[PDB]
């Protein structure tokens, strides 16, 4: 049996920044979801539309795995009907989302002594994101009526901002790895089935 | 919990300043954008730094800012 490569999604050595989340397409494989939903290593495992225990008897056309790193207190924004810095400018889910949001603490990986500043999120944007939209532009944001001309300075900001992840952070601002599994069923044969 | 106590107020500033980015126009918006940026920048200096006096100075400024932002939200 050709099992779906979930080990390349969860046990990945590197996760993307939330402003530029990494999408992997899962297709034409056997998807065992009882391996993840029994590990008891996840702090969050919330499924919308599909029951975690019924998940395995369903066939889909494609399954998309969107991965990124955010703060613990920001995990609540990875859900339908939410607003906030992440929900609006970095990663937006649809109100009719069908899928599972899985997250766990990576304080032993994504934190460093002196502070790990390699993770970024979008601080400013002209408008809110649409569902599953991404924006990787670094064009300088104009806060007022005064033109920036691509120059950062007074009333002109670089649109991205870093996180400060260190081992001794409070739980709310420790780093968390998030994987969102989106399940879609189209007209195509539906090649992603469980055991 | 001194370091954590300060983060609490810095986040409150960033959250309120963020909401105001969809409400305010003109100078009021520009001002809110600054405060938003300030809070998220100070969250990085809070973690990196030392000396209790620097930590308290950040808190006091953050609290003045939060109260200021609420004057924009109510109007
Ligand atoms: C993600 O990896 C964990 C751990 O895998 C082990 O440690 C790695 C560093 C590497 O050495 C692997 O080859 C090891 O297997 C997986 O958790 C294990 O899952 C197996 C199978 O169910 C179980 O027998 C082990 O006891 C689990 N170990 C622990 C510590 O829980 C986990 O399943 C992987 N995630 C995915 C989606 O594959």
């Amino acid at each position: 049996t050709n099992l779906c490569p979930f080990g390349e999604v969860f046990n990945a050595t590197r996760f993307a920044s939330v402003y530029a989340w990494n999408r992997k397409r899962i297709s034409n494989c056997v998807a065992d979801y009882s391996v993840l939903y029994n590990s008891a290593s996840f702090s969050t495992f919330k499924c919308y539309g599909v029951s975690p225990t019924k998940l395995n008897d369903l066939c889909f056309t494609n399954v998309y795995a969107d991965s990124f790193v955010i703060r613990g207190d920001e995990v609540r924004q990875i859900a339908p009907g939410q607003t906030g810095k992440i929900a609006d400018y970095n990663y937006k889910l649809p109100d009719d989302f069908t899928g599972c949001v899985i997250a766990w603490n990576s304080n032993n990986l994504d934190s460093k002594v002196g502070g790990n500043y390699n993770y970024l999120y979008r601080l400013f944007r002209k408008s809110n994101l649409k569902p599953f939209e991404r924006d990787i532009s670094t064009e300088i944001y104009q806060a007022g009526s005064t033109p920036c001309n691509g120059v950062e300075g007074f009333n002109c900001y670089f649109p991205l901002q870093s996180y400060g992840f260190q081992p001794t952070n409070g739980v709310g601002y420790q780093p968390y790895r998030v994987v969102v599994l989106s399940f879609e069923l189209l007209h195509a044969p539906a090649t992603v089935c469980g055991p | 919990e001194l370091e954590e106590q300060v983060m609490h107020v810095l986040d409150q500033v960033s959250e309120l300043a963020h909401e105001l980015l969809h409400k305010l126009t003109g100078e009021e918006l520009e001002r809110a954008a600054y405060f938003n940026w300030w809070a998220t920048e100070m969250m990085l200096e809070l973690i990196k730094s030392d000396d209790e006096r620097e930590i308290r100075e950040i808190e006091e400024e953050a609290r003045r800012i939060l109260e200021h932002l609420e004057e924009l939200a109510r109007k």
